[PDB]
């Protein structure tokens, strides 16, 4: 578990691309499991940025 | 979009990694090529519309 920008929800998958997938958290091409995510703007954002 | 812009690109170093890192693009979809390969693959011509 972790937090990302919503634009990066695209990157968390087997065989995917870009700076999160390549450089922060990598899934194998034969992953066996589930990916789950939810918007957390009301929890994790702050009026001065978090 | 009735009369779209066009350019033939030739004779250049095409580092797509700037565009690949700029994932702020709402979509970046490829057909017949995986986008990862574009810095290792190369071409006679490219056309940008």
């Amino acid at each position: 578990s972790f937090v990302i920008r919503g634009d990066e929800v695209r990157q968390i998958a087997p065989g995917q691309t870009g700076k999160i997938a390549d450089y922060n958290y990598k899934l194998p091409d034969d992953f066996t499991g589930c990916v789950i995510a939810w918007n957390s703007n009301n929890l994790d954002s702050k009026v001065g940025g978090n | 979009v009735y009369a779209w812009n066009r350019k033939r690109i030739s004779n250049c170093v095409a580092d797509y990694s700037v565009l690949y890192n700029s994932a702020s693009f709402s979509t970046f979809k490829c057909y017949g090529v995986s986008p990862t390969k574009l810095n290792d693959l190369c071409f006679t011509n490219v056309y940008a519309d």
